[PDB]
């Protein structure tokens, strides 16, 4: 159980978690003690904070603007229905928080710009023949143009005439 | 959207944007007459960073009668439905990664361009 | 200094010095031909004759959808056929009146 | 990719130049991440410069007298409660390769500018990634100057020179 | 098969399929493949030919024996010139989008923006001998101007 | 030319026909960077002038006029936005007197009066600028329609719908043979 809190920022906080998990009605299909929630969470968001300055507003601006985001009612219904934990959901970052579509996209953009940033690995016919000096390895790269070799574990560079 | 120009109906020239202090709205003022009027788009200015520019609206219908221009059929017009059509890239300096084509009808009174 | 493409027919792409010089000196090529120069004045009157309006007289809100001519670098008049009028200049030359 | 050898690398380097042609490092991951590039991501951008540009794709300047007004239809600015405001929209793409957040990018362009505006970052959950940005205590050019030079160069994340 | 693959490629640019290579823009990696094609293609013709000469032959005694030649000038005389490069890319577009006054505009394929497809035995089709020419000046210039610093 | 405070330059060789006086320059340039702000460079000016003064200088008070005759289109206003910087700039120019006096003072030989730097003013803006297009008592429309050409050429170059004109290119160059040779 939140412990009660005297103070009028963290009431009206708590209300606005309250009123924001009351959206969609979910509390009443799941059971759950929307005030209770709610004052888990102010709790929880308070005890990460200590204190209502500008960081915790925006704290419970975000939390609130997450439970109401009916793009992605699964979040709610899940915290409503205890899969988040209160102290986790106070915790968890806007990432976490996403719907799992948006999870999805994110992590298909983050992947491509990680593809997207390397460089393109150098050409040549690998082979074999060639043994890389530098490392006693086999597998190299040749390039044609006088025979360059590139080493292929070892990277031994060279050339034949 | 975006925000053109509307010059004074006086001394017809630039009219800049003012906020009504008093009435908490929007005017624009001309800097030498005392022309007054109560602006509609309620917007001042707009960057578009990324240049979302539309080539379609830069082409023009004449690019058809053009003697160095390929030629396809494979693409047939959509409003006359003609056969013959010319296709080029954007010929546009500062084109960001593409070669996306933009076919022309080539007939006359059709003037029709699309992207495919 | 580079052998630029709009060089064919006109510059020999091989004849050329080989020392510092490289590549400022040129030749003609064997077919190559130099205008003299002539007058526009011709060029002028036949122009005017059509139906070009001229650049002193125009709404400026019609040179949009129209041509501008240019003669030796004066923008004058304006034209609302160039393929018409291509055509026309096209064959008065090649008739050569 | 571009290394300028030979003559032009030679006489840079005999002639020690303030600025040379082709300046450039070569980083050598230490911990785990010299083998999952998944972790050297992170790394690169935190050493490549990123700024409100590379991050932002429009930006539009308003004269909405009433904050709950909001002339433009979104319900962020009634949740969260000067006649006017900049409604700078974000990219998604840019900003989930160089995995930011409306949360820091908040902070830092308020921090910057002290303690005279009000940015009002949306949520990550919304499709547009807009913000809001106002002013509170010449004045219509003053969005314009901020804006302009914020745009040019905030440093959000990353260093100079790279 | 060299020319059908940088067409398929064309047409895979043309119709929005080549995704961007890591590093590099939708036209970078586009002409990148392009070079990879013609220098493989090059490549195997010149492997082609030196494997089809024989011991009697004469540029390949010089060339094992290096006095003077190398394998790339047996592949130019016999097998194909290959592509004429300038300031380390394909031949530009001096006209307005086009190499020369014969090619159509938008021709990005290989005859139209250098590759020399003959060989000096069989003689060379004019754009491709202008291509050479300025290949070689590019070549004098470069000479001139190393020697002057 | 990228290596000057100038992103872009409108230069413009006239010269009317083998006349006695040398062919003039006028560069177009623009600020590269408020930002955006176009400036010229007329003969006998060592100082640049914006392109906004010229054009009232030459005769145009009207705003919308000057505006006319450099964009051809007021539905584009992606246009618009790129000279507004520049028109704005010079908000306090009016009058064709002012103009001039804004021109003149910058002259090679600054008159010690005001009706001499006028006369300078005048003389400049109507016989060493753009020569070709006339230099008659009464030209200086055709001359407003040229530099607003210029400008708008710029515009274009500047946004890209143009691709700016190689230096190399035969089609800008001309040859001298032992006829203008001797002439000179
Ligand atoms: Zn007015
Ligand atoms: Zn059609």
């Amino acid at each position: 159980r939140a412990p009660s809190t005297s103070d009028s920022v963290r009431l009206k906080c708590r209300e606005m978690l309250a009123a924001a998990l009351r959206t969609g009605d979910d509390y009443i299909a799941i059971g759950a003690d929307e005030e209770e929630l709610g004052s888990q969470i102010e709790e929880a968001i308070y005890q990460e904070i200590r204190n209502t300055d500008m960081k915790y507003k925006n704290r419970v601006r975000s939390r609130i603007s997450n439970l109401k985001d009916a793009k992605n009612p699964n979040l709610r219904k899940n915290v409503l229905c205890g899969n988040i934990p209160p102290d986790l959901f106070a915790r968890m970052t806007a990432e976490e928080m996403a719907s799992d579509e948006l999870k999805e996209m994110r992590k298909n953009l983050t992947k491509e710009a990680i593809r997207e940033h390397q460089m393109a690995k150098t050409g040549g016919t690998q082979t074999d023949l060639f043994t890389c000096g530098k490392c006693k390895k086999k597998n190299c790269t040749y390039t044609q143009v006088t025979t360059f070799v590139v080493c292929n574990e070892c990277g031994n560079r060279w050339k034949f005439c | 959207g975006f925000v053109g120009i509307r010059f004074c109906q006086e001394c017809n020239n630039m009219l800049y944007p003012k906020e009504d202090k008093e009435n908490r709205i929007l005017l624009y003022a001309c800097r030498n007459c005392d022309y007054q009027q109560e602006a509609d788009n309620s917007c001042i200015y707009v960057n578009k960073i990324t240049h979302e520019v539309d080539e379609l609206t830069q082409i023009i219908a004449d690019v058809s009668q053009d003697p160095t221009l390929p030629r396809t059929e494979d693409h047939p017009c959509q409003k006359c439905g003609h056969k013959e059509a010319v296709f080029f890239q954007s010929h546009s300096a500062r084109a960001e990664d593409a070669m996306r084509l933009y076919y022309v009808c080539t007939a006359p009174h059709c003037g029709h361009r699309w992207t495919e | 200094r580079q052998l630029h493409n709009t060089l064919w027919g006109m510059v020999c792409p091989a004849e050329t010095p080989e020392g510092h010089a490289v590549g400022l000196v040129k030749n003609l090529a064997l077919m190559a031909y130099i205008s003299v120069g002539s007058q526009p004045s011709p060029i002028l009157e036949f122009l005017e004759e059509w139906s070009m309006e001229n650049l002193e007289e125009i709404s400026p809100a019609a040179i949009a959808d129209a041509t501008k001519i240019f003669v030796n670098g004066c923008w004058v008049g304006i034209h609302k056929d160039p393929e018409q009028l291509m055509n026309t200049l096209r064959k008065l030359r090649r008739q050569m009146d | 990719k571009n290394v300028t050898l030979g003559v032009p690398r030679l006489k840079e380097l005999i002639n020690i130049s303030k600025k040379p042609k082709t300046p450039s490092l070569t980083v050598f991951l230490l911990g785990q991440s010299a083998r999952d590039a998944e972790r050297a991501k992170d790394i690169l951008c935190r050493l490549e410069h990123t700024t409100l540009r590379k991050v932002t794709a429009n930006t539009a300047i308003y004269y909405d007298p009433n904050p709950q007004s909001t002339v433009v239809a979104e319900d962020q600015e009634w949740v969260n409660v000067s006649p006017w405001l900049l409604r700078v929209e974000l990219d998604r793409k840019h900003m989930t390769d160089r995995k930011l957040t409306m949360e820091q990018i908040a902070e830092k362009i308020n921090a910057g500018f002290g303690d005279d505006l009000n940015c009002i970052f949306n949520d990550d959950n919304a499709e547009k990634l807009v913000l809001r940005i106002r002013i509170m205590n010449d004045d219509d050019v003053f969005l314009r100057c901020i804006e302009s030079n914020m745009l040019t160069d905030m440093t959000l994340q990353g260093i100079e020179q790279i | 098969k060299a020319k059908q693959d940088v067409i398929e490629v064309i047409e895979k640019a043309h119709n929005n399929e080549l995704e961007p290579t890591p590093g590099n823009t939708l036209r970078q990696t586009f002409e990148n493949q392009v070079n990879r094609i013609l220098n493989d293609a090059r490549d195997k013709t010149g492997s082609s030919a030196q494997k089809s000469l024989s011991e009697y032959n004469n540029f390949k005694s010089m060339v094992v024996s290096g006095a003077k030649g190398s394998k790339i000038n047996i592949s130019q005389v016999i097998a194909v010139v290959g592509q004429q490069n300038v300031e380390g890319k394909r031949i530009p577009f001096g006209f307005k989008h086009r190499t020369l006054p014969h090619f159509i505009k938008d021709d990005y394929g290989p005859e139209s923006r250098g590759f020399v497809e003959n060989s000096y035995l069989a003689g060379l089709t004019p754009t491709e001998f202008f291509f050479h020419a300025m290949g070689g000046r590019e070549g004098l210039i470069d000479t001139a101007v190393k020697t002057a610093e | 030319k990228k290596d000057s405070k100038y992103a872009y330059t409108g230069e413009c060789r006239s010269c009317l026909e083998n006349s006695s006086r040398p062919t003039s320059t006028i560069w177009v340039s623009m600020l590269a960077r408020i930002g955006q702000r176009i400036v010229a460079t007329l003969p006998y000016i060592k100082q640049e002038v914006p392109i906004i003064i010229v054009f009232r200088a030459l005769g145009f008070v009207s705003d919308r006029d000057i505006l006319e005759h450099i964009i051809y289109d007021f539905e584009d206003p992606e246009m618009m936005e790129m000279v507004k910087p520049s028109l704005d700039e010079a908000f306090v120019i009016q009058e064709q007197n002012v103009a001039l006096n804004f021109i003149g003072s910058r002259g090679a030989k600054p008159g010690v009066t005001k009706e001499k730097r006028i006369k300078y003013a005048k003389e400049v803006l109507q016989k060493e600028m753009l020569p070709h297009v006339g230099v008659s008592d009464f030209c200086e429309t055709k001359k407003a329609y040229f530099l607003g050409y210029m400008v708008h050429r710029l515009l274009l170059a500047a946004l890209g719908r143009r691709e700016l004109d190689d230096r190399d290119h035969y089609g800008n160059k001309r040859l001298d043979l032992a006829g203008p040779l001797l002439a000179f």
